[PDB]
RNA sequence: CCCGCCCCUUGCCUCUCGGCGCCGGCCCGAAGCGUUUACUUUGAAAAAAU
RNA sequence: GUGGCGGCGACGACCCAUUCGAACGUCUGCCCUAUCAACUUUCGAUGGUAGUCGCCGUGCCUACCAUGGUGACCACGGGUGACGGGGAAUCAGGGUUCGAUUCCGGAGAGGGAGCCUGAGAAACGGCUACCACAUCCAAGGAAGGCAGCAGGCGCGCAAAUUA
RNA sequence: ACCUGGUUGAUCCUGCCAGUAGCAUAUGCUUGUCUCAAAGAUUAAGCCAUGCAUGUCUAAGUACGCACGGCCGGUACAGUGAAACUGCGAAUGGCUCAUUAAAUCAGUUAUGGUUCCUUUGGUCGCUCGCUCCUUACUUGGAUAACUGUGGUAAUUCUAGAGCUAAUACAUGCCGACGGGCGCUGACCCCCGGGGGGAUGCGUGCAUUUAUCAGAUCAAAACCAACCCG
């Protein structure tokens, strides 16, 4: 749709979009170039980032956040923030006294990018560490993959 | 913070049961025979003596 | 005084925490610099491991850069027109980041027309492309250019921008009708 | 606390015009660091 | 604490420097300097606990006031310097010069050295960058920085520093085959050959070493200091080759002393 | 009943890179994917004093 | 000739790196209480955009937006003769009970707040005001902080040296 | 039948009793020789007389106190040096446990989101460019100690007046000469060598904003057969 919904003019801070041209570049096409970069470590940039029009400054791809410290994973519990959702990791604690073993749980709030999509509640998210984003944010979303069972 | 040492340790136990008839008579056979000057002097040596036992028997809990 | 820490904020879950320290010298903020338009006041801060930070009470002057042209100026302001965070600091004209301003447009006619010699303004290898916008120019015939402050003038004392220009002069040139 | 502790009491006209020199002595200046104060303490 | 700390407890001090317990209640605290607090030798307890050449701090200050004692070719006086790793320190009134090496111990040993040894140094590159004017410049372990290196060398490297200009003479690339000592962790101070190096990205890289007897050991990549090119070292050793033995095998080759005498 | 020597092992479109293919959708080659963990046994890294 | 060249040190100095740190973050781990079952959200609670302030990231704060965030896997509330750890004692083991106390980390300087200088302090053998104490005075004024080392007091009843 | 003894017609259950060793608190009688160590605690982090516990100068920032002093007419300053200015430290150490229950703390990880006195190593030169003619052989204004006049019951309180210093506080350029320093080289002269040169290219950062380039970018060497000249 339209990426202009706030009060300033959404831009993306390194592409000048006002260089003047002769007309016969004007009558082609109005494309603006994207920026965009590899993060590293294996992870591939998705291509509708690449491809697509969206402004996020804390994308993982096309803003300015670096990924660095630990990789985690969990289960997507909440999508109901703007921009971020509310992910699940279970575990066992173990106690010693009784030998014994007790079921926990630990919820995180993640930044979610606009170039991940058709994501559903119940599908496996890896997520790296990056700077702190919000008051509780400090993960990032890298790599999303299905349910098993759901297809 | 001071430059001295707290490393101490007794060198002997009093005994568990206070009233034996034999425990008495071993005492003085030992005192008797070797001179000594009370109980302590022995109850040291069977401390010493106990220690170099249980050492002797935790080896022996261990393969060859 | 003012205090920037977080152990007075409530928690994740919503409960409440008690403090087990004193406010510390680290944690300090300090009074806005609510920058005005007027004859030029700038005062001078020490920051913490002994730096300075140049505090400007009041400016009436800033170098702005025609980025098509590329062409950088120093030139007068003249009023605040627009701010995306809060109405107030346009009725109170105070000077902030990403605010839009009213310059003058003078040195900038001056260079175009000692440079491409064609009239600009006025009332009714590769040769050099004189082309200008039908919005860029009626602001020219106004006297007035819209512009966009890019530095922080409580900061580092100096308000500093570009000139509004494109899609984004469409965007805030529509907002500023809207507002009206 | 809800326990009652032994210390309890230990633990519970315009001013005067100034026409002062240029250099400032308003850097400090607050509500518990008062620039100038009535000469006479209240008794 | 308001600010920086000025004091070391003894019993805090690092275990290496060998310090007994009911000499005082402080340690000295090393200055500022090349080496880090925790790896290097103060220049007093070098001078007084190791040579036995003062009684006192009193007389370790009055020898340095002399100008008597020189490391790395300048004279020192401050009495708590940090010497550390690869550090040459030379006394001509005694004729002696010393280079700072660990032992198999995991402590630096009273190691001496000829005096044409005594002339350079092997340094570790820590840091490769571009400053002003597009110059090139190489930072080491001991923070020496240095303009106009050689474009073949690259971070964990080794080059060889010559004392009095301070400038690089050669260089021992990192590679498989060459010959390295470990200066940190639990095999501190062993000597052997880098067989593989393991890559974690975002992470610490894992090489393992196999001395001269065959036994391997692994560490990180940052407790390794290439030392020689092949097996033969740039620089002499102490007593010890670095081998770690271990009591079996010393009781095996105190059997086959003894059975060969006679 | 040992020991050589050669051959088939199907597939799928969640991601990525592609198409000289058809009506945003679809088809195709792949350069894409085609189990993970708990447990157990190692190896690093982990102040002294006690 | 108001010639031209110079040796060895000291102090100072912008920036880069180094050392000693400091400050914010990541992951996992705390005692009793459910006769505390729902809590937070007006006065920021969770998130988005732009900004202010700050050494910097950040609801740290301010405007405009969405309606979120936590919870029987025990949130929230209450209590603690609760500074935390390395450690001490006792055990066949598992555990249990102690840990103000000479090492490491935190916090405070009679009580709540504020501030100057400085690289570094919300400092108290620094400063300003309030509350409680308390010394000298010619009654106007002035000067204070032993939970540093000694030493005194804490109804009349009592335990280290003003070296 | 999980210590030894007791509470029954017989067998049991539940409440119990005594003996055996330590820890803590308080308190007695005795105490010849010697070595080592310790010393908290009224939920009172309650109150404190007196004294002490943080100062510091090298040949190398500033001496016109005869305060003391050698040599003297060369005489700006021999030398020592109280006071005061300047610089640094006083944010370490020592004491205490009142507050504090995801807080402190412990292990682990990050600085690509910051600051950092010191130490150590780098870095720390000028062509011309209307300032013309004959401060860079060194530019400017002050203030303590000191002299003197004072106020108060009283403090490490200070007021007025008169001198004089800087590594305190400021300002500020590079004096004259030489092809300024480097490369690049048509032609030319001598003896693979020396020279002279038409010419061409260069010659501070730090701060704030905008734009451009940045691994579809730069720099180089190697090269059989087959052509090309
Ligand atoms: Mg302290
Ligand atoms: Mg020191
Ligand atoms: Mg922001
Ligand atoms: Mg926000
Ligand atoms: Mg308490
Ligand atoms: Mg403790
Ligand atoms: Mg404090
Ligand atoms: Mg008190
Ligand atoms: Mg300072
Ligand atoms: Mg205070
Ligand atoms: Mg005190
Ligand atoms: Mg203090
Ligand atoms: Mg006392
Ligand atoms: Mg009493
Ligand atoms: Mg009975
Ligand atoms: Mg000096
Ligand atoms: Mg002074
Ligand atoms: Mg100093
Ligand atoms: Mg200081
Ligand atoms: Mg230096
Ligand atoms: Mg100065
Ligand atoms: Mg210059």
């Amino acid at each position: 749709a339209d990426i202009q919904t706030e009060r300033a003019y959404q831009k993306q801070p390194t592409i000048f979009q006002n260089k003047k041209r002769v007309l016969l570049g004007e009558t082609g096409k109005e494309k603006l170039p994207r920026y965009y970069k590899n993060i590293g470590l294996g992870f591939k940039t998705p291509k509708e980032a690449i491809e697509g029009t969206y402004i996020d400054k804390k994308c993982p791809f096309t803003g300015n956040v670096s990924i660095r410290g630990r990789i985690l994973s969990g289960v997507v519990t909440k999508m109901k923030m703007q921009r971020t959702i509310v992910i699940r990791r279970d575990y066992l604690h173990y106690i010693r006294k009784y030998n014994r073993f007790e079921k926990r749980h630990k919820n995180m709030s993640v930044h979610l990018s606009p170039c991940f999509r058709d994501v559903q509640i119940g599908d496996i998210v890896t997520v790296g560490e990056c700077r702190p984003l919000s008051k509780t944010v400090r993960f990032n979303v890298l790599k999303v993959t299905k349910a098993a069972g759901t297809k | 913070p001071v430059a001295r040492s707290w490393v101490c340790r007794k060198t002997y136990v009093t005994p568990r049961r206070p009233f034996e008839k034999s425990r008495l008579d071993q005492e003085l056979k030992l005192i008797g025979e070797y001179g000594l000057r009370n109980k302590r002097e022995v109850w040291r040596v069977k401390f010493t003596l106990a220690k170099i036992r249980k050492a002797a028997r935790e080896l022996l809990t261990l393969d060859e | 005084g003012i205090s920037r820490d977080n152990w007075h904020k409530r928690r994740k879950t919503g409960g409440k925490r008690k403090p087990y320290h004193k406010k510390r010298k680290y944690e300090l903020g300090r009074p806005a610099a609510n920058t005005k338009i007027g004859p030029r006041r700038i005062h001078t801060v020490r920051v913490r491991g002994g730096n300075k930070k140049y505090r400007a009470l009041r400016l009436d002057v800033g170098n702005f850069s025609w980025g098509s042209e590329c062409c950088t100026r120093k030139t007068r302001i003249i009023d605040v027109v627009y701010n995306a965070s809060n109405n107030e600091l346009v009725r109170t004209k105070t000077l902030v980041k990403n605010c839009i301003v009213l310059i003058d447009s003078t040195p900038y006619r001056q260079w175009y027309e000692s440079h491409y010699a064609l009239p600009l303004g006025r009332k009714k290898e590769r040769k050099k492309n004189a082309k200008i916008s039908s919005l860029l120019e009626e602001q020219f015939q106004q006297g007035k250019l819209l512009a966009c402050i890019a530095s922080r003038p409580g900061q580092c004392g100096r308000a500093d921008g570009y000139v509004l220009e494109g899609k984004e002069l469409e965007f805030y040139l529509r907002k500023i009708k809207a507002r009206k | 606390k809800l326990r009652r502790r032994y210390n309890i009491k230990g633990r519970q006209p315009p001013p005067v015009q100034l026409e002062l020199e240029d250099k400032d002595t308003l850097k400090g200046v607050d509500a518990s660091n008062a620039l100038v104060l009535p000469g006479k303490k209240k008794k | 604490a308001r600010g920086p700390k000025k004091h070391l407890k003894r019993v805090a001090a690092p275990k290496h420097w060998m310090l007994d317990k009911l000499t005082g209640v402080f340690a000295p605290r090393p200055s500022t300097g090349p080496h880090k607090l925790r790896e290097c030798l103060p220049l007093i307890i070098f001078l007084r606990n190791r040579l036995k050449y003062a009684l006192t701090g009193d007389e370790v200050k009055k020898i340095c006031m002399q100008r008597f004692i020189k490391i790395d070719g300048k004279v020192r006086t401050d009495i708590t310097y940090p010497a550390g790793f690869m550090d040459v320190i030379s006394i001509d009134k005694t004729g002696e010069n010393f280079r700072l090496i660990y032992d198999t111990k995991g402590r630096f040993a009273v190691h001496r050295i000829t005096p044409e040894e005594a002339k350079y140094k092997l340094c570790k590159v820590r840091k490769i960058f571009v400053g002003t004017k597009g110059i090139p410049h190489l930072v080491t372990h001991d923070a020496r920085t240095i303009r106009y290196p050689d474009p073949l060398i690259k971070v964990n490297d080794t080059i060889q520093i010559d004392l009095e200009t301070g400038k690089i003479t050669d260089f021992i690339k990192f590679d498989t085959g060459n010959l390295c000592m470990v200066t940190g962790g639990a095999n501190l101070g062993r000597i052997g050959v880098i067989t593989n190096r393991e890559r974690h990205p975002g992470s610490f890289d894992v090489v393992h070493v196999k001395d001269a007897n065959g036994n391997s050991f692994a560490t990180r990549l940052s407790n390794i200091f290439v030392i020689g090119k092949g097996n033969k070292p740039w620089i002499s050793l102490p007593r010890g080759k670095g081998i770690r033995l271990t009591i079996a095998e010393e009781r095996d080759k105190r059997l086959a002393a003894k059975q060969s005498s006679g």
